């Protein structure tokens, strides 16, 4: 049974925040190569983030400085700190996990953010 | 970074015909070269890993290929399951970065 | 008499970097100009004292520390870095007292078809400590199952093999690292 279920995806007002989550199963996010890469319609693909087992977290040039990678380990919650947030964020987010910091091996579903002037 | 070009950025295939699909790069990856493919409404289900091993669940049809800064994708028999779009990244060079995907169409009549 | 370290500098076959070799000099004259002149390295910085400066100093005893990593990753190999090397492999402390060298041997340890003998250490439970040696090849548990030995599913091996070609770009070439540590017997 491997699962990822992601959440607090949805509208935010561009320049809010964002609290996301990936609640894994039988692997532990603690200790495992675990990534957010979003998809945005129109451009490409693109990978976000990465957090190393224990280790460290390294950011994409797009959103380094006001995004922030940080699970927790009391339970299997990869987080994803969503500060400052512009329009050109309006992408699917999945949180991946990855054998080493090489390829996505397993995706979760994925959950949508909107950064836009609505309701 | 690295720039990757799915040249066949869009390809209808007859159901069977041994599709094949490439990506280029704007440097060199050794085999470090990955496939995806993403399914209407899912996740991009990983394909094949260093450019030459199917990794769990894919099938022998699948058979990816290439080294360097030339790489292929070989979609063998073609189900009509197999539309979907594909993706290719590098591994070599942080960050981690796609193509534009290759969007795979089966023909009916 | 001289410090050994031309059979450091000219080994013929160096260490990985998870194994990473260690070689401890003490009661010997040691030069660092010829070390310093010598041109032959692409990366020698120092932190701590100038290498012009450090012939004139002297400390009890110095740790010679080699391994051979990809090129790209030298700049892991300082005080306050993080990375797969830097993190699982080989840890500085932030008090770096001490100094790297690091050249190009893709003459050497780079075959055609891949000299496959050098890894890394890939998964890890935690972080190293500074000047911490691990060794130990026990399945990486990825995932919660008794994974007792054998891989699979998220039962991995942790050591990632470097794939070293003569045809590839320079960083991914194979650079040799030596690391030099300083704590009084060892003077100039």
């Amino acid at each position: 049974e491997v699962q990822l279920v992601e959440s607090g995806g949805g509208l935010i007002q561009p320049g809010g925040s964002l609290r996301l989550s990936c609640a894994a199963s039988e692997f532990i996010v603690s200790r495992n190569y675990m990534s957010w890469v979003r998809q945005a319609p129109g451009t490409g693909l693109e990978w976000v983030s990465v957090i190393y087992p224990g280790g460290s977290t390294f950011y994409a040039d797009s959103v380094k400085g006001r995004f922030t990678i940080s699970r927790d380990n009391s339970k299997n919650t990869l987080y994803l700190q969503m500060d400052s947030l512009r329009v050109e964020d309006t992408a699917v987010y999945y949180c991946a996990r990855d054998y080493g910091d090489f390829y996505f091996d397993y995706w979760g579903q994925g959950t949508l953010v909107t950064v836009s002037s609505a309701s | 970074e690295i720039v990757m070009t799915q040249s066949p950025v869009s390809l209808s295939v007859s159901p069977g015909e041994r599709a094949t699909l490439s990506c280029r790069a704007s440097q060199g990856v050794a085999s470090n070269l990955a496939w995806y493919q993403q399914k209407a409404g899912q996740a991009p289900r990983l394909l094949i890993y260093g450019a030459s091993t199917r990794a769990t669940g894919i099938p022998a049809r699948f058979s990816g290929s290439g080294s360097g800064t030339e790489f292929t994708l070989t979609i063998s028999t073609l189900q009509s399951e197999d539309s979907a779009v594909y993706y290719c990244q590098q591994y070599n060079d942080r960050p981690r970065t796609f193509g534009q995907g290759t969007k795979l169409e089966i023909k009916r009549t | 008499n001289l410090c050994p370290f031309g059979e450091v500098f000219n080994a013929t076959r160096f260490a990985s970097v998870y194994a990473w070799n260690r070689k401890r000099i003490s009661n010997c004259v040691a030069d660092y100009s010829v070390l310093y002149n010598s041109a032959s390295f692409s990366t020698f910085k120092c932190y701590g004292v100038s290498p012009t400066k450090l012939n004139d100093l002297c400390f009890t005893n110095v740790y010679a520390d080699s391994f051979v990593i990809r090129g790209d990753e030298v700049r892991q190999i300082a005080p306050g870095q993080t990375g797969k090397i830097a993190d699982y492999n080989y840890k500085l402390p932030d008090d770096f007292t001490g100094c790297v060298i690091a050249w190009n041997s893709n003459n050497l340890d780079s075959k055609v078809g891949g000299n496959y003998n050098y890894r890394y250490r890939l998964f890890r439970k935690s972080n190293l400590k500074p000047f911490e040696r691990d060794i130990s090849t026990e399945i990486y548990q990825a995932g919660s199952k008794p994974c007792n030995g054998v891989e699979g599913f998220n039962c991995y091996f942790p050591l990632q093999s470097y794939g070293f070609q003569p045809t590839n770009g320079v960083g991914y070439q194979p650079y040799r690292v030596v690391v030099l540590s300083f704590e009084a017997t060892v003077c100039g």
